[PDB]
């Protein structure tokens, strides 16, 4: 994260490392959805160009952690994958469309005052906030700067951006599978995710119900926190049928 | 740079 | 779940982070 803030404690209750269990390393971010189910970006798992095609024995997912490279004794859990389930039209040829996957943990995870899942949004709750201006949060322990690395995960507010002016920044094509948000150059605030902070959770807190739901995926960007360019959101929303699918059918 | 996690969660 | 969204050491206890207000503030 470029230009945030060192999170509180708790504050994100539903932040996930996907981590590799050989060397270890951070990998990812990602964000709870239930005791055994975690949401995350596809590219995490599943990126041919760069050789990336992770099974599940590879990698644990983090839960409740604060500091990126500790081992927080008592606090974090860590779980083990029982399966990996990428979308089948995740476009990882051109433009990352529908870059969302999930995966199945072999045992629940107990909840805490440091682990507790975030909400999916419904049809109306994405119509109300989903719009230009509307800010929501980005967290992760990806790198501070484009060209270096937190002690603790790190927290930045942002507001989405309109379509034509996202479209406008790019050549990639953007899908309505995608949302961008950022601020403008004329704006003075800056702030972006960046490398490992893939995967993490884009969440607004909503003002009629007082919960916070993950509207977004962290996806893609050109460069971190550049003027004129935008971080790319997958569009949880959007995707939420093959979601509903996948966790009724395993 | 990491903190080695316990080796039950590597087996 | 019943309980999503709703932060334990936060909406739990009737207690704000330092930066939701901004969020709140912008959804005009
Ligand atoms: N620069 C390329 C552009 C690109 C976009 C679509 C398809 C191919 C390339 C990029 O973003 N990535 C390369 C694969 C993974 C992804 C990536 O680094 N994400 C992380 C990140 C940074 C900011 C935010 Br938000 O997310
Ligand atoms: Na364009
Ligand atoms: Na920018």
């Amino acid at each position: 994260i470029v230009e945030g803030s060192d999170a509180e404690i708790g504050m994100s209750p539903w932040q996930v490392m996907l981590f590799r269990k050989s060397p270890q390393e951070l990998l990812c971010g990602a964000s709870l959805i239930s005791d055994r189910w975690v949401l995350t970006a596809a590219h995490c798992l599943l990126y041919p160009p760069w050789d990336k095609n992770f099974t599940e024995n590879d990698l644990l997912v983090r839960i409740g952690k604060h500091s990126r490279t500790r081992y927080e004794r008592n606090i974090e859990k860590i779980s083990m994958l029982e399966k990996i389930y990428i979308h089948p039209r995740y476009n990882w040829r051109e433009n990352l469309d529908r870059d969302i996957a999930l995966m199945k943990l072999k045992k629940p995870v107990a909840f805490s005052d440091y682990i507790h899942p975030v909400c999916l949004p419904d049809r109306e709750t994405a119509a109300s906030l989903l719009q230009a201006g509307y800010k929501g949060r980005v967290t992760g322990w990806g790198n501070l700067k484009e060209t270096g690395q937190p002690s603790v995960l790190q927290v930045v507010n942002l507001p989405i951006v309109e379509r034509p002016v996202c479209k406008d920044s790019t050549r990639i094509r953007i899908t309505d599978n995608m949302f961008c948000a950022g601020y403008k150059p004329d704006e003075g605030k800056r702030g972006d995710a960046c490398e490992g902070d893939s995967g993490g959770p884009f969440v607004m807190k909503s003002p009629f119900n007082n919960r916070w739901y993950q509207m977004g995926i962290v996806s893609w960007g050109e460069g971190c926190d550049r003027d004129g360019k935008y971080g790319f959101y997958t569009h949880v929303f959007r995707l939420k049928k093959w979601i509903q699918k996948v966790i009724d059918q395993f | 740079d990491f903190e080695e996690i316990p080796e039950e969660y590597l087996q | 779940e019943a309980d999503c969204g709703l932060r334990p050491l936060f909406e739990k206890k009737s207690l704000e982070d330092k930066t939701e207000r901004e969020l709140l503030e912008s959804y005009i």
